[PDB]
């Protein structure tokens, strides 16, 4: 596969960090007045 | 096969897309 | 909160008030009966929307409506 | 007016009481004046003793307020009950009943609120008030 | 001689005074937790609690993550607790975001800046006591195999 | 957002220049150690029986991250942690990252920061609009020649690394 770097980068950051920002802003905005 | 330029070029086309479809986003926001 | 409407069509039986649980409707003088009396909404904010007054209606298709709307904390019947 | 200072029936206590929404959102109380010492099942699930004399009960809704009157009235024939709505600030909203009279008999000077004039067959279809601040009702 | 008595002498009000939860113990107890002790400006609240957590949250992750059978297992398990620590301090970050409007008052936990304060104690003394962990683990056979060695 | 100090922000553009700042100063050493051979078993595949599958790439042979890959990303993870703590915790006397709701925002300084030498913010500011504009070029000098980027550096600067 080239660039077999580019699964081992973006499945953890697309899995774990898009929807740990994307949970804690959606959060910040339906509770915020 | 594909080489990592193209996938460079892909990706760039991509967060031209990203940037397009968060200003429809707002747009469509008010 | 909850919209509680009396048509024309009330008797005057005095029925849905007293099957009200939050103390929302009472009755009020009126001509269009020969009861003299119509039941009447001054209190909907404490609506919680159990339609036991609707339950209570001897009319046929109902005289009192209740309209569930924008739940509240009193509508909700949330304790907490 | 409420009086703050009317003593309580006995109760041992309960996990059915009131919440923190009833110091912060609002509360309600309910007097009543008994003949006799005798035995209640409270609202909120339990028995208590209710005094001879007047007794003073809080809770979190109004709908337990108004099912302990019921009780208190089927059970006890006593009919003098008032219930209030308290703040946190201290202001006091008389709620039961509102002009002394009870609602379901009638009294001189009650306006009606919601009354339509004519019947539910009348209301109007969604079509005519699309797009359009009407009410159903005309 | 009765053992359980309404709360705080109001019958009316959801709870009960019990031995477990009203008695001289469970009050000393609960009054001597940072939580709850009197003279602790939040950061050391946070020091204390996060102190404690994040020591006790490497011995999972040390004893039984996917890697518990390599020699690296010490490592992983520090690594897994920090990120947790990590996912926590975010917690703590979004609802001192969105539970507390922006006040003078920071001697209380339940203020903004009272709160990003425990946030901030909480997190450094969780990388903390991760670490001791992590250190008397690494400097200890016994807490290796957790008793085995003696046997 | 932008009124805590992110997005188009003079506080969030002097962030991403410190951050640059310490890119170039980051690339530079690593293409000196890399060009130099300091790097412990730097063709070693890393297998998956001792790091699990984290180690996984896929590439055509040995199928595992090498490990002075390994060695830069714990190297950049070491720094991750300090900016957590530096993030949540920072110092009384540190500038922080996300700035109260009612903070006052430093004034745009234009074109150019007025020239003051030494330890001051405007310096700070024209190294790091400098650190960020060079990351761009060599980004772009990398990608338009097939240049690796340690390479692209030691010919920017004329074989000194290595
Ligand atoms: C909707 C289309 C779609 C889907 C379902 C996937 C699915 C996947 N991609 Mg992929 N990809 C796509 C389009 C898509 N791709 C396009 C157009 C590109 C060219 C830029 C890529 C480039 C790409 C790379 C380079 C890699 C993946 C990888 C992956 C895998 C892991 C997820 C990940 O890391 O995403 C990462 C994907 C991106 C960063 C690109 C964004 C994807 C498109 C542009 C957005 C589409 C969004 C959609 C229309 C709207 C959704 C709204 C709502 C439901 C959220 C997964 C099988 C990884 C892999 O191989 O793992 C095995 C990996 O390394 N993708
Ligand atoms: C697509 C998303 C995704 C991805 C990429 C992973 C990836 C992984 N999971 Mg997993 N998981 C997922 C979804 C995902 N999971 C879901 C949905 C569940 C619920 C069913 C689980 C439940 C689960 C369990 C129960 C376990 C894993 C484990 C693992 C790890 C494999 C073992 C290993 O070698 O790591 C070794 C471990 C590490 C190297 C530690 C990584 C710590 C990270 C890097 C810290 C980052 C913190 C945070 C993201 C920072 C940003 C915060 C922000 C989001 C707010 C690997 C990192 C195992 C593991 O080892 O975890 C401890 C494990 O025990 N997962
Ligand atoms: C509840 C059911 C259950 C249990 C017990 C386990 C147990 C385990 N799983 Mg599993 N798992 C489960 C469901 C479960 N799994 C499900 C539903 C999925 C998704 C399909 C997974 C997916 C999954 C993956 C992908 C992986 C595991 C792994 C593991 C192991 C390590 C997990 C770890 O790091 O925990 C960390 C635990 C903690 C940080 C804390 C534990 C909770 C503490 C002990 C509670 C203490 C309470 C205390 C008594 C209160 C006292 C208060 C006061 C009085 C002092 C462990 C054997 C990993 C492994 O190696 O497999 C063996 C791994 O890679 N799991
Ligand atoms: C990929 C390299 C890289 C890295 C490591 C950083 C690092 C940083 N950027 Mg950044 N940035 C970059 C490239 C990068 N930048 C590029 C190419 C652009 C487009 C020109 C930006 C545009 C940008 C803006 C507009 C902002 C940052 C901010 C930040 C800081 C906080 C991270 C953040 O956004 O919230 C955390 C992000 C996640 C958890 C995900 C941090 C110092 C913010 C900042 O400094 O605010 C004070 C901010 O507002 N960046
Ligand atoms: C162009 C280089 C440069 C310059 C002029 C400054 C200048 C400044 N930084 Mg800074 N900084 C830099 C690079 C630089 N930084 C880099 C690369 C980083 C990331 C590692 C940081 C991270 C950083 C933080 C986190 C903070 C500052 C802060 C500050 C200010 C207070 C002084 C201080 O504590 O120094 C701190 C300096 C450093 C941490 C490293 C810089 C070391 C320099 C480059 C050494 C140069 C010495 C050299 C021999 C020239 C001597 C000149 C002579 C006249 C004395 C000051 C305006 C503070 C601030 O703004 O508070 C209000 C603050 O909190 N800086
Ligand atoms: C090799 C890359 C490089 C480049 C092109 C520059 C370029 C510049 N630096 Mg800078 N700088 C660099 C690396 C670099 N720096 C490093 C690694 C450090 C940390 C030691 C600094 C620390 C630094 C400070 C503290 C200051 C500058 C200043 C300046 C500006 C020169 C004006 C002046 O009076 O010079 C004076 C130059 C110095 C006192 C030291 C410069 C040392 C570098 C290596 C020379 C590079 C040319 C200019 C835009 C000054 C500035 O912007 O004034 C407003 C200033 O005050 N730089
Ligand atoms: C960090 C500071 C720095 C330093 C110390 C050097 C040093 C050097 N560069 Mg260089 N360069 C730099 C930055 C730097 N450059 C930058 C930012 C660029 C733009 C990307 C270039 C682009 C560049 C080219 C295109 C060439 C050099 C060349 C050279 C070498 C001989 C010519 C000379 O004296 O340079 C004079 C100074 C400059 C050209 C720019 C300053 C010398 C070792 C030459 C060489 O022999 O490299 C193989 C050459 O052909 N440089
Ligand atoms: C270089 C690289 C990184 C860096 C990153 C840094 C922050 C790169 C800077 C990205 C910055 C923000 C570039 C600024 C662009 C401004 C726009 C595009 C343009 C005007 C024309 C980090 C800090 C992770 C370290 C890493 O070891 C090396
Ligand atoms: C659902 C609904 C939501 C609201 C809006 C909506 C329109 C109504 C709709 C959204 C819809 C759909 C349309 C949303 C789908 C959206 C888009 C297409 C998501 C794509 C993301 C691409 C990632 C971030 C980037 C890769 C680029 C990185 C930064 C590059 C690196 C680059 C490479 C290596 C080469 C070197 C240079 C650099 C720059 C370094
Ligand atoms: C057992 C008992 C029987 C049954 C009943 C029971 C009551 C439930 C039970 C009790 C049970 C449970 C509740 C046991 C109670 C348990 C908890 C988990 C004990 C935690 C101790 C933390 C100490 C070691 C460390 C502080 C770290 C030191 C200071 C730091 C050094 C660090 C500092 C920052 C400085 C820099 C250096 C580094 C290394 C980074
Ligand atoms: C943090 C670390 C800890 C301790 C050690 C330490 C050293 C003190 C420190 C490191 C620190 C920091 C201070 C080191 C970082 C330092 C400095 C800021 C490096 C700046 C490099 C900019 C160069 C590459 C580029 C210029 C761009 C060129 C191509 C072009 C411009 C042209 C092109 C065609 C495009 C158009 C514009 C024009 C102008 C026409
Ligand atoms: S729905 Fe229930 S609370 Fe509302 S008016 Fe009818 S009986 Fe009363
Ligand atoms: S129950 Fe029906 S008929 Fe009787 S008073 Fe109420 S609205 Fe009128």
């Amino acid at each position: 596969m080239t660039a077999a770097y580019l699964p081992s980068i973006l499945v953890p950051i697309i899995g774990l960090i898009f929807p740990g920002l994307v949970m804690a802003f959606a959060f910040i905005y339906i509770e915020q007045d | 096969m594909i080489s990592d330029t193209q996938i460079f070029i892909a990706l760039i086309l991509a967060l031209v897309s990203l940037v397009l479809a968060i200003r429809l986003g707002r747009a469509l926001y008010q | 909160s909850h919209s509680v409407k009396v048509y024309d069509t009330c008797i005057g039986c005095t029925q849905c008030v007293r099957a009200c649980p939050c103390d929302v409707l009472e009755m009020v003088s009126w001509d269009g009966c020969k009861a003299g009396q119509i039941a009447s909404a001054p209190r909907t904010e404490d609506c919680i929307g159990c339609k036991r007054c609707e339950t209570a209606c001897p009319t046929d298709f109902l005289s009192v409506r209740v309209y569930l709307g924008g739940e509240t904390t009193r509508s909700m019947g949330l304790a907490y | 007016t409420l009086n703050l200072q009317i003593p309580s029936p006995t109760f041992e206590g309960s996990t059915g009481g009131w919440l923190r929404a009833a110091e912060v959102e609002e509360k309600y109380a309910i007097t009543w004046t008994s003949p006799k010492e005798q035995v209640f099942e409270m609202p909120t699930g339990g028995a208590a003793i209710m005094r001879q004399g007047e007794n003073l009960l809080y809770l979190a809704r109004k709908e337990q307020c108004l099912a302990l009157a019921t009780q208190v009235k089927n059970s006890f024939k006593i009919t003098d009950y008032k219930v209030y709505r308290i703040f946190p600030s201290g202001e006091v909203q008389y709620l039961h009943p509102k002009d002394g009279v009870f609602p379901e008999k009638v009294n001189a000077g009650r306006v009606g609120v919601g009354n339509v004039s004519h019947s539910i067959g009348k209301n109007l279809n969604p079509a005519q008030i699309k797009f359009t601040s009407k009410s159903f009702n005309g | 001689s009765q053992f359980i008595k309404p709360y705080n002498d109001d019958p009316f009000v959801g709870n009960l005074a019990t031995p477990v939860s009203t008695s001289s113990f469970t009050k000393s107890l609960l009054s001597n937790l940072p939580a709850y002790r009197a003279g602790l400006s939040p950061l050391l609240r946070g020091v204390e609690i996060g102190l404690t957590h994040g020591y006790f949250l490497v011995g999972p992750f040390y004893k039984l993550g996917p890697l518990r059978n390599s020699d690296v297992a010490l490592l992983s398990g520090f690594f897994s607790a920090l990120g947790l620590i990590i996912i926590l301090v975010a917690c703590l970050t979004i609802y001192g975001v969105v539970s507390f409007e922006e006040t003078e008052a920071k001697d209380q936990l339940q203020t903004a800046k009272g709160w990003r304060q425990f946030t901030s104690g909480w997190l450094v003394g969780s990388v903390g006591g991760a670490s001791f962990a992590y250190i008397l683990i690494s400097n200890i056979p016994f807490l290796q195999t957790a008793g085995m060695s003696m046997l | 957002f932008g009124g805590r100090g992110l997005g188009v922000t003079v506080n969030a553009e002097r962030w991403n220049g410190r951050h640059a700042m310490f890119g170039i100063f980051a690339m530079v050493m690593t293409s000196y150690m890399k060009g130099h051979g300091l790097i412990p078993d730097a063709d070693k595949i890393l297998d998956v029986a001792q790091w699990g599958s984290l180690a996984s790439v896929w590439d055509g042979a040995g199928n595992g991250i090498s490990n002075e890959r390994a060695i830069i990303l714990i190297a950049h993870v070491h720094v991750l942690v300090v900016s957590v703590i530096a993030a949540v915790a920072p110092f009384g006397f540190q500038d922080t990252l996300v700035k109260e709701k009612g903070y006052t925002p430093e004034a745009p300084a234009g074109l150019i920061p007025p020239f003051k030498t030494g330890l001051t913010p405007e310096a700070e500011l024209i190294n790091g609009r400098l650190a960020m504009l060079g990351i761009i070029s060599i980004v772009t000098a990398s990608v338009f020649t097939g240049t690796p980027v340690v390479d692209t550096i030691n010919l920017g600067m004329g074989k000194i690394l290595y």
